[PDB]
């Protein structure tokens, strides 16, 4: 009714288990400060395959992100963020999965490397997400997003403007510092005034 | 007539009116849209506004 927030975490083999932990720390901590009375969460991990960890329907039964994020293990493989977000709009945001209709749907993606080995592109996924009204936010973590040529793909995953939905971090630990802005920009439904 | 009235005094208000942009969609086959307007001036600070538009899908 309020909002349906889905988290998309990368499970590539480039990310080390220790850093993958920092990622789960982030999503759980962010999930807590964004835990409202009508806000549900869903999370899907991706590499070459896709593994849903929890949908909105079960998060309603267990509103504790720390107990649903703790048993999360790495998949290991390459990156398939295109086909991944496609599944989010069709499966994660599905009514039968607990997703509510007329509710604000926001998607956040956390990846460490450029999309490699994905049979699908952004052109075949993004325009679909834009239709249903799913707003996205992307977080770039790693050397893969240090070049402006790579930053462009981040601007494709997220919604316009890029200077409002694209976050960049050098290490998984520094993710704690972006938690503040993410929280504020996820609560800002419209441009307020000073 | 009434009275010759030249530049007696300038009007105050803001340093200018708000800029009205058009709703530029992100996707042709239905999608979200964006709008941005800025306000500048001498004493007026750079005020930025970014709104979101919705396609009718008619």
């Amino acid at each position: 009714e309020d909002s349906d927030i889905a988290f998309l975490i990368d499970g590539s083999g480039s990310i080390i288990p220790h850093d993958f932990r920092r990622m789960k720390e982030f999503v759980s901590t962010v999930m807590e400060q964004l835990k409202k009375s009508k806000t549900l969460f869903s999370l899907m991990q991706y590499s070459e395959e896709f593994r849903i960890h929890f949908t909105f329907k079960e998060f309603q039964n267990n509103p504790n992100p720390r107990s649903l994020v703790k048993p999360i293990t790495q998949l290991l493989g390459r990156t398939h963020t295109a086909t991944g977000i496609r599944k989010v709009v069709r499966e994660l945001f599905n009514i039968t999965n607990g997703a509510r209709k007329n509710a604000f749907k926001i998607l956040v993606v956390i990846t460490d490397g450029e999309k490699f080995g994905d049979p699908l592109g952004y052109e075949d996924v993004i325009p679909e997400a834009d239709r249903e009204g799913v707003i996205r936010y992307v977080i770039g973590v790693g050397d893969a997003f240090r070049s402006e040529k790579s930053r462009q793909e981040l601007n494709t995953i997220a919604s316009k403007p890029p200077r409002d939905h694209v976050f960049q971090v050098n290490n998984f630990e520094a993710l704690k510092t972006i938690q503040n802005q993410l929280r504020e920009k996820i609560f800002a439904i419209e441009g307020t005034q000073t | 007539g009434k009275k010759e009235k030249p530049e007696k005094k300038v009007k105050k208000s803001d340093c200018g009116e708000w800029q009205w942009s058009v709703c530029v969609p992100t996707s042709g086959d239905c999608g979200l849209g964006t709008r941005e307007g800025t306000r500048t001036g001498a004493e007026c600070k750079q005020t930025m506004k970014t709104q979101r538009c919705k396609i009718p899908c008619n």
